[PDB]
């Protein structure tokens, strides 16, 4: 809903392969795509761990009473059907509820990982490039292939285009 | 040069649900369930598994072990879990028994119900010096021993008056007293004999319909019996007799005595039941096969892989998954997004 | 110069699960849980809180109320919540009762459920014009009064024929009529006495076992009595006697008459119990101590701080902490962060 | 994992005392901390709202039945405490479930705090300060501690080293 | 100049819950929930909805179709939904019965809960030549055909002796086999007629008390009859009686037998309910008056607008709204924001 | 949360009529107010989607007991009212809970609208105008109501201003 306000592309890419999220370079070139690994195995784990916390739910068993036996206590064992059957929905609605929340977060941090891309993005480039705020960002220099991967990998380099650059803080 | 952040398109067949989107279609999905088959039952992992109540026991049924019949009393293993594969227990052997006429085939699936079944080792009523007259211990070809051609089962005695000029006798009483430990409930096992006008005459010294009335655990039960005219012979000794039986059980919980009132042709209790715990039970068939982390009544035997699965609910014991009304996914993918194109 | 935005780091011991990141390292955490201690229990706040029926019927106990023993007919209090602290009530006076040859025990626990209970000022049946000649109401030194060496459960009445040269008879039916209002249960006690041969032929004219039954809202019950050889007396007045007696109840709903059929040795009902409501029952040990927010079965009396409490799960009742599986926290700090440092 | 991707720094800083997240400065003077208080009340808040709605849910009481007898009707009182056991199970699995949601919620909520206060940081720093995108802005002063502690109050002006500032609206 | 986002003001009343902000002020909602009001009962939408069990059977009560009075016998039909409107439901005809002496009232209460309800066209046994020499089957002006001044239940037969010099019987046992199909449930009702010391003698040859005895599925009923001094006759055929008869039902699972021991005064069973499936019950009012998605029981036939409701929560079937405890309200505007203004 | 640390605006425009958010713009005309139409449809569908899927719940009905006759039974139909009791009470709860958090959902989501909209208006502005880090741009130009209504549309040009404008891509 974010990118559809903000005008984000709300298309997709179907270079981007090695990937779910990563970044486009436009111009003359053409069109190159590249997949940032770091947000997909970031997805991947969100996933993953959501994954595990709704695999560690654990419900007690429903067994037969010991005590009611079969023709003399059998309005005894209607309401033990009843009571079956209505912990079985219930917690059926309940695991429903969890997943679809589950499945909710899943689907809303995607323009979130744009935001985060544009960030990275935004400080590799340097303060040469301008930001248009729809997620691209305007450069004085061209980008190939080449480039957009150095880009993905976080080892592209204005200085190599003879472009101010951020330095980086020891830590 | 222009430079974006951009997301993927792929083929997007799945669909998951969203609160605030609907259904959207999505790249890649993890199931989160499965629908099981059809298996034979199994063992639990980590739960010994009752089927039989005395497995070492061969050509016995469970009501014919839980009734004490001759060859087929031995040991009774304790066990957490249990099967239920019978739900009209049925005899293969010893003296015709009236069973529809009470609730005596439910006796062995309320055994299973407890984890530890003993038979007690002492009689809990001497029967030759029971209420009214010294009585004769009955017995009969139909219940062979191995080392015998004539007995009777191990938890009744056959009290029959051992005198010339036996006659009909008033209503006695005679109180049943908890053997068991502090811990254990009893299960007292009783019943009547009856016959045909002459046979009557012979054994009892009356020809008339006997009564008898059992308490226990603020519970009365009633029974009038019949003299002659009696149904078939069925799930039996093999043997034509020309009388019937017919049995019955009291529960008596740790500290509670109960009480029979009976006349001519009483069933005494001997041997009683003694058990503990419980034991969690299922509907299921045998022979048991293999093992198994989960036991479901419509699937048998199976192992947990999904947390969830979708299918027929029913009772479950183990390490089982969960059952859900639709097969679930959690997305592990991207929200479908249309080829953007140049041109 | 750098100016950036930035997050503490301190010492993160806790640990909180989360959905997409798993178990994580926090600085800071609200407990949401306790388990609590083992107290005495105590009136629940707001819910005025019964122990014994009838508090102000000293050396009393519950049953000895609930059956109408004289010197213990008092005030029962209405009350919203009740403590049961008998699972086998037990009597200490008047004449000697077979207890376990019926469901008598468990009387005062099934007053005890109602909101309020009172005992009837007027007599549900005329003994002495009642089936099967006129009766003198017998009195026994068992159950002697304040004002008297000599009485009876004032619930019931025993009645003995008065004439001479009485005899056997045929079973008789009374019916009991439901002389509460129609917002109210009627609960019924009856029953019969019993007695050595002689005495039985002193008594009643009859010497033979006696027989009763007892038919209410559907549920039939059928007694035969015994005729000598007793089980010892106990829980009693503490005078020897040849005899014993064995003592019922009969549930009525509103506007619904029960009956029953009786011979020699009838205890008939007298005072019947009116009660209405429902009140909440918890197992309970006595004496009730201070005020307590809640009543929990394995805690006894506590109040409630937290809002979830962890440890045993049992009945409880009141303004209580709800259980839960594991000690949840909310957090209420920061994930751990490795301290940055320059070089 | 949003600050994972736009490479803000995944460490923290033990002299932040008064507070959860706020503000860093670098350059020469060597580092300076200062703790944010409106966002860590903001978050103090949040949690304590939280904890509100998690401490509201009310149950009904599990008692025992009022009819069903010891002995007599032991059957029912077997499916009675059945019923105990499930609702016990199923109301602690719904609560385990609220608690992980909230906790869910505030540890997701840490990365806003940060994007917030770097939106209050860029006002105050005005115009000819410069915008790195990994939190951090580069500017033509300096900023000793004093400065930084002033920036955390919002009474910091750029005017004060002579460069321009943005107005505030009327 | 300077641009910047924003959002409104405007008025609002409305109030959500949320959980990092607390209750905050809304411009708009989305009500979930309503509170119904009283209506009358209903049909089921998409699905047939019982009232009276033979609705064709005019003037008749659901009780006098049960035990197949004279006039009152037609068609059953299937439903898979039935409302319960009489708690207590009474005859209208036809001979005196002791309703309260039994759980008989309950008979048709307990068919409607099945399916498919169908009266057997076959007896189930023939009471003539049942034991206890030959009988003549009893009739009564009280039940009167539409083509006869007299005649009796057709689920009964009242089995009185045919010869001269007919005398006392000893406790007879009869086998009720099961007749219906192994899908179906059978119900079986009987009973006996008692009278006055004179017509006693009369019909049966016996002044005293007889003795009955069922037996069925684990369950045990005993009655002893009363001979004269009956209560008023009620619900009956208006013609009066020295007599008064007791009636009851026993309920047989495919392949089981049941047995009645009998002594004189018998109604012996004929026709036998056939009973199959489960429907949907509640209760509720008659007539029906039109269609309805859901029926509740504090609140009559309703239609869903709403997810959910507000109000007495009480049993309900079709497609129902949900009952929750408060009016929930789904946010549909923005939070509450004060008006800017520019000095 | 957000606009309070990040010093966003915290009253809101009576002249919002159109919509639930938007813009104002500054300066000398005095103040003028635009719905943005897109943002408010956005919320809406949210809200009408969570609204439906609140509405999908389906849960088993609670009847009498077949078998279980009154009298007869009046400890199993003690046990079935309290098993109904229960039933209402969990399930009551947990509609509760989903209810919850879908107001948390869109009281949360008002902010993440304004952060949208500062993207759009971004873009639109150009880059000849300065971001402030408030919500708020300045610009070279005059803004009064018609421009406003212009930016709401997407329609507005700098060039109109003879101002620097981001083009948009061919896609
Ligand atoms: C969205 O998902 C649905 C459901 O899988 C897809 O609809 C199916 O499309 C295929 C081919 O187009 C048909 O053969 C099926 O009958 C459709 N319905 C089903 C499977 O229920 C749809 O293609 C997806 N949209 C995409 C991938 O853009
Ligand atoms: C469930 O898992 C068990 C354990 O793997 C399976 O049984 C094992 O695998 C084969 C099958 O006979 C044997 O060689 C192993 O010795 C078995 N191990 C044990 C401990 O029994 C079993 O087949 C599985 N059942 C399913 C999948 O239905
Ligand atoms: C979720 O999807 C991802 C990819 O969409 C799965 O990751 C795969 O596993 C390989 C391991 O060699 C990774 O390198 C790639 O990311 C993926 N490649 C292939 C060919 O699948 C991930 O396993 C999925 N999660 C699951 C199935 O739980
Ligand atoms: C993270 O959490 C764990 C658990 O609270 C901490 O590890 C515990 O504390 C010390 C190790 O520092 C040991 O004495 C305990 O046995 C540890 N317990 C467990 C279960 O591991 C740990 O200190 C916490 N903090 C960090 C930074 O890891
Ligand atoms: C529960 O709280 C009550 C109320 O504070 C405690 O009882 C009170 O405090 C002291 C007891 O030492 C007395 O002086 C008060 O008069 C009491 N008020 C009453 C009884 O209304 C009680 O002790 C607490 N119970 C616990 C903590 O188990
Ligand atoms: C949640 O944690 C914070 C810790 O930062 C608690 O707030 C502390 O308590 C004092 C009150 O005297 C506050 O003024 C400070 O912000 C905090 N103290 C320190 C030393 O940082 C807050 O009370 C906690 N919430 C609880 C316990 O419910
Ligand atoms: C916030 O919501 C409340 C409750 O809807 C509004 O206040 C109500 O207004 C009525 C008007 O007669 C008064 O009874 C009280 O002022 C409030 N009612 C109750 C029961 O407290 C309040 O106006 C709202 N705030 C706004 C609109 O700014
Ligand atoms: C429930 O809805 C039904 C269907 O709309 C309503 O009955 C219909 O409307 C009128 C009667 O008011 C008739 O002309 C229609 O023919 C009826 N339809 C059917 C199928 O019978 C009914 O009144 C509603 N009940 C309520 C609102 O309580
Ligand atoms: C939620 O609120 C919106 C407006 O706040 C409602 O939509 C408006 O009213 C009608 C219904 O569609 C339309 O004619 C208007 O054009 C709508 N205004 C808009 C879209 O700005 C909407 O119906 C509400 N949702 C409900 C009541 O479920
Ligand atoms: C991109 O351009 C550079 C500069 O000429 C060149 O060295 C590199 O090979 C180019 N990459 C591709 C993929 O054409
Ligand atoms: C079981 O019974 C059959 C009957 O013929 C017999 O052949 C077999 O040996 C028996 N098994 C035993 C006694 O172990
Ligand atoms: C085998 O024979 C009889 C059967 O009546 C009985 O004593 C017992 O079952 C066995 N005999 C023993 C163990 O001495
Ligand atoms: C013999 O006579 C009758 C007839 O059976 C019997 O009841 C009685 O006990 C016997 N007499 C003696 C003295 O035992
Ligand atoms: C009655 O109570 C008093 C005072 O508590 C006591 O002294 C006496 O022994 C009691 N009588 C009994 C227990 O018989
Ligand atoms: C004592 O008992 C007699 C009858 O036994 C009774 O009439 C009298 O009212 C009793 N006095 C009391 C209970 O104070
Ligand atoms: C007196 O006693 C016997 C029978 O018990 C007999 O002489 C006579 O029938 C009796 N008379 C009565 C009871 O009036
Ligand atoms: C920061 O620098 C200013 C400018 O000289 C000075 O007045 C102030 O005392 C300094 N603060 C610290 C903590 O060094
Ligand atoms: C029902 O009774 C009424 C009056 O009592 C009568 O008009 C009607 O014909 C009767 N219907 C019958 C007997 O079927
Ligand atoms: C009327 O009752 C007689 C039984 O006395 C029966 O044979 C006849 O078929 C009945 N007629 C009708 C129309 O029900
Ligand atoms: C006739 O009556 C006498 C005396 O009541 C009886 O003993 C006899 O058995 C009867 N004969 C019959 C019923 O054939
Ligand atoms: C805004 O100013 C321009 C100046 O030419 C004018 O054309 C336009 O009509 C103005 N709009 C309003 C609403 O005054």
């Amino acid at each position: 809903f974010f990118g559809a306000i903000a005008g984000f592309l709300e298309g997709g890419w179907e270079g981007m392969i090695a990937g779910w999220h990563g970044y486009t370079s436009h111009g003359a070139h053409g069109v190159a795509v590249a997949a940032d690994l770091k947000s997909t195995q970031e997805a991947i784990n969100k996933i993953t761990k959501n994954l595990n916390s709704l695999s560690e739910l654990e419900v007690k068993n429903l067994q037969r009473l010991s005590g009611a036996m079969d023709e003399l206590h059998n309005e005894i064992l209607e309401l033990d059907e009843k009571v079956d059957d209505l912990r079985a929905d219930t917690i059926s609605s309940q695991i429903e509820l969890a997943v679809l929340l589950s499945n909710e977060g899943i689907i809303n941090s995607e323009d979130e990982h744009l935001l985060a891309l544009e960030r990275k993005l935004k400080k590799m480039l340097g303060p040469s490039a301008v930001d248009i705020g729809n997620g691209c960002f305007e450069t004085k220099h061209k980008c190939n292939q080449t480039c957009l991967d150095r880009i993905a990998a976080g080892t592209f380099n204005a200085g190599e285009f003879s472009l101010p650059t951020f330095d980086s803080l020891n830590i | 040069d222009r430079i974006c952040t951009g997301i993927t398109s792929s083929n997007s067949p799945h669909v998951v649900k969203t609160a605030t989107q609907g259904e959207v279609n999505v790249t890649g999905v993890i199931p989160l369930t499965t629908t099981p088959t059809k298996s034979h039952f199994a063992n639990l992992k980590g739960t010994k598994t009752r089927g039989k109540l005395c497995p070492t026991c061969l050509n016995c049924t469970d009501l014919d072990v839980a009734l004490g019949r001759p060859m087929c009393v031995g040991v009774t293993p304790s066990a957490k879990a249990s099967i239920l594969h019978e739900v009209r227990p049925v005899t293969s052997g010893c003296f015709p028994i009236m069973h529809d006429r009470t609730k005596i085939r439910q006796l062995p699936n309320l055994l299973r119900g407890y984890e530890k079944i003993r038979l007690s080792t002492q009689n809990v009523i001497n029967a030759e010096k029971a209420p009214g007259g010294p009585y004769r211990l009955g017995t009969s070809g139909s219940c062979p021993n191995a080392t015998s051609r004539s007995g009777f089962f191990a938890t009744m005695a056959w009290a029959v008056p051992k005198d010339n000029n036996k006659t009909a006798t008033n209503p006695l009483t005679v109180e049943v007293p908890h053997i068991c430990t502090k811990e254990e409930d009893q299960i007292t096992v009783w019943g009547f004999h009856s016959d045909d006008k002459t046979q009557m005459k012979n054994l009892y010294g009356d020809s008339n319909p006997q009564k008898f009335t059992s308490s226990a655990n603020g519970v009365t039960t009633h029974y009038v019996s019949q003299i002659g005219g009696f149904p078939d012979q069925t799930e039996d000794g093999g043997l034509p007799q020309s009388g019937r039986i017919v049995v019955d059980y009291m529960v008596q919980k740790p500290g509670k005595t109960g009480t029979i009132v009976y006349q001519r042709g009483i069933l005494l209790p001997q041997k009683v039941w003694c058990a503990s715990g419980r034991s969690k039970v299922i509907k299921g068939s045998l022979p048991l096969i293999g093992e198994a982390d989960c036991l479901h009544e419509k699937y048998g035997g199976l192992n947990k892989s999904k947390p969830y699965y979708t299918g027929e609910h029913a009772k479950a014991i183990g390490n089982c998954p969960i059952w859900v009304k639709t097969p679930l996914k959690l997305a592990n993918g991207t929200k479908y997004r249309p080829p953007a194109k140049l041109l």
